[PDB]
């Protein structure tokens, strides 16, 4: 059986250095062709190929991330490192690293290529975010208004991820949606959270938001404006 | 560099339905091909590597064909775990790319999404920084074009969006978009405004409200 | 470039 596993800093600030750990078991990187590369995924992104390296100790590299990218092995360690520098905002992903096996061998004869063709097993992946922003509480503003209304609670300039938010102190689940936040450019996150109901129900609405990180709880009840 | 399109980039299926997935290769990548599946929040895995062979542990209902520039990955009785995203990957050239993948979620009947717009707190207001938010709430399918203005102007780069997972219930998905305006520029204009455009409305709709009417 | 294992 084999696993690997990414290790490394959670969040790291534009123009250092990150530097990436992926320690596995069940294969060398001394066995005949094996490899062992790292991928990327920026979230709700598509996969981005970084770079491999292989026991013979061949390295190859993404050609836009070339001059940023060392890759490195630690074979009485069983870890390959992966070195990427001056990172910036972009660079936030999700970051995994993955087994590739050689040939099959025959008597220590190479026979089949065949299952060289794949990435086959993989770390479960390490989220690295890129901000140079300090921890930092939410603002939390109010959002008010087939025939549903719909109010909620924006959760504003915040860091680091996460945020819990939870309406009616946990009683109001139906129609509640809470969507996952975006990075600002400014490096802190903002989310929203809203609730559609009967246009009718306008009993009380309360967003309870809870950033951990920052020891910061906020219960705001929004209405229907208008005094 | 060598580029690797897959087709459909989204698919909307039921549980025993049979879907194929497509990709196509810019430059011939010979049979150094593999599949994937990714479900949410867990790692890609290995499906079919070697453009058709099937990797080891893998469930027989998928099947991968194809070699050159063109290849299909099939599942012939799709069951819940399969809702995922699929992608996959040439390892003939350096390096070694990945597809834009292809989202295959619960397919449910078109529902237009309800639209709603937020005019920026007071509160925030105060502050110096104006947020209007755009929700979009529970339609189907998943794509769906937000296009803010701003006494008429179009508005380009000062908005974000982000769009919940597939509700397990409804099968239907929200999408909320915020438009973030210093309280000076905000105040120096008066219409503002989300256009909505979505396969379950007729012609787009627009929410809008003009600011400081009270 | 070709992949370590191509022709």
């Amino acid at each position: 059986r084999i696993t690997l596993k990414e290790s490394g800093p959670p969040l790291v600030k534009p123009t250092q250095t990150l530097t990436l750990t992926c320690s596995f078991s069940g294969f060398s990187l001394s066995d005949f062709g094996v490899g062992v590369g790292w991928i990327r995924q920026p979230p709700g992104k598509a996969l981005e190929w970084l770079a491999i390296i292989y026991s013979d100790d061949d390295k190859r590299y993404s050609p836009s991330l070339n001059t940023r990218l060392t890759i490195t092995k630690d074979t009485s360690k069983n870890q390959v490192v992966l070195v990427m520098t001056r990172v910036s905002p972009v660079d936030t992903a999700t970051y995994f690293c993955a087994h590739r096996r050689g040939p099959t061998t025959l008597f220590g004869v190479p026979i089949a290529r065949g299952p060289v063709n794949a990435m086959d097993v993989w770390g479960q992946g390490i989220t690295v975010t890129i901000s140079s922003t300090s921890t930092k509480g939410p603002s939390v503003f109010p959002l008010a208004p087939g025939a549903a209304a719909a109010l909620g609670c924006l959760v504003k300039d915040y860091f680091p991820e996460p945020v819990t938010v939870s309406w009616n102190s946990g009683a109001l689940t139906s129609g509640v949606h809470t969507f996952p936040a975006v990075l600002q450019s400014s490096g802190l996150y903002s989310l929203s959270s809203v609730v559609t109901v009967p246009s009718s129900s306008l009993q009380t609405y309360t967003c309870n938001v809870n950033h951990k990180p920052s020891n910061t709880k906020v219960d705001k009840r929004v209405e229907p404006k208008s005094c | 560099a060598l580029q690797l399109t897959q087709s459909p980039s989204s698919l909307s299926a039921s549980v025993g339905d049979r879907i194929t997935i497509t990709c196509r290769a810019s430059q011939g990548v010979t049979s150094a091909l593999a599949w994937y599946r990714q479900k949410p929040g867990s790692p890609p895995q290995l499906l079919i590597y070697d453009a058709s062979s099937l990797e080891s542990g893998v469930p027989s209902r998928f099947s991968g064909s194809g070699s050159g520039t063109e290849f299909t990955l099939t599942i012939s009785t799709l069951r819940p775990e399969d809702f995922a995203t699929y992608y996959c990957q040439q390892l003939h050239f350096y390096p070694h790319t990945f597809g834009g993948g292809t989202r295959v979620d619960v397919r449910r009947t078109v529902a237009a999404p309800s639209v709603f717009i937020f005019p920026p707190s007071d509160e925030q207001l105060k502050s110096g920084t104006a947020s209007v938010v755009c929700l979009l709430n529970n339609f189907y399918p998943r794509e769906a074009k937000v296009q803010w203005k701003v006494d008429n102007a179009l508005q380009s780069g000062n908005s974000q969006e982000s769009v919940t997972e597939q509700d397990s219930k409804d099968s239907t998905y929200s999408l909320s978009s915020t438009l973030t305006l210093s309280k000076a520029d905000y105040e120096k204009h008066k219409v503002y405004e989300c256009e909505v455009t979505h396969q379950g409305l007729s012609s787009p709709v627009t929410k809008s409200f003009n600011r400081g009417e009270c | 470039e070709n992949d370590k294992w191509a022709s």
